[PDB]
């Protein structure tokens, strides 16, 4: 019963916790003119060790507005803001669980959460165009562990769901 | 100053009036220059193209 929603809980964190780490540094890897880490906001060079704001988003128009998606992490950002909010949707419905629909859309939210940091996650990639960093590949887990604890969530929902249409007949 | 000029000089009616010229060599004319069209990223456009 409460093993599982401990286990999505700190699922949930884990997944928060790698996309913080993700947003934070060594997304990427870049051998520049030597290799180079980004995080999607900074560079920093392997002179050695000097780092700045490689993000320069100028030098049809579709082509500006995938800049201009590309530009900031207008996708991921929101999505870990939602990610954040689904979280503490959670944490509010485990403790005094009133109302046995929050958790329904605390859920979707979070499912919605992950596929915006999957666009997010391709934005980035089609954005690129040698190496790759770690926190991509620790971000892909993040979105792994959080489809896990989608499908733990919603299962736990269907069968309070069938113990509550057990109980109400 | 000179005796004879062997270089591009661009036969005019103005310089005519004096000196003289002789029968053009190589025929010319204005062009237009652009780059070399390389491989452009197509994008969202290739899925119907």
């Amino acid at each position: 019963r409460g093993v599982q929603m401990l286990l999505t809980t700190v699922g949930a964190f884990a997944a928060f916790s790698l996309m913080t780490i993700a947003v934070g540094t060594d997304y990427w890897l870049y051998s520049r003119g030597v290799m180079t880490h980004s995080g999607l906001w900074r560079t920093c060079c392997l002179f050695k060790g000097l780092c700045k704001q490689i993000d320069h988003f100028p030098e049809d128009t579709a082509e500006y507005f995938l800049r201009a998606v590309r530009a900031s992490s207008i996708f991921p950002i929101l999505s870990v803001i939602l990610l954040f909010m689904g979280g503490l949707c959670i944490a509010a419905s485990e403790f005094y669980k009133t109302r046995h629909n929050i958790i329904l859309s605390a859920g979707i939210f979070f499912v919605s959460a992950g596929l915006s940091n999957i666009i997010g996650i391709i934005v980035y990639i089609s954005a690129n165009a040698y190496s790759y960093g770690w926190s991509f590949y620790f971000g892909a887990l993040s979105f792994i562990i959080a489809e896990m604890v989608g499908v733990l969530a919603v299962h736990m929902f269907i069968d309070r769901h069938k113990q509550l249409r057990a109980t109400a007949r | 100053k000179a005796d004879i000029a062997i270089a591009p000089l661009t036969i005019t009616l103005v310089r005519e009036e004096v000196i003289d010229f002789s029968k053009p060599f190589m025929s010319l004319g204005i062009s237009i220059m652009i780059k070399k069209p390389q491989k452009s990223k197509p994008g969202v456009f290739s899925f119907l193209d």
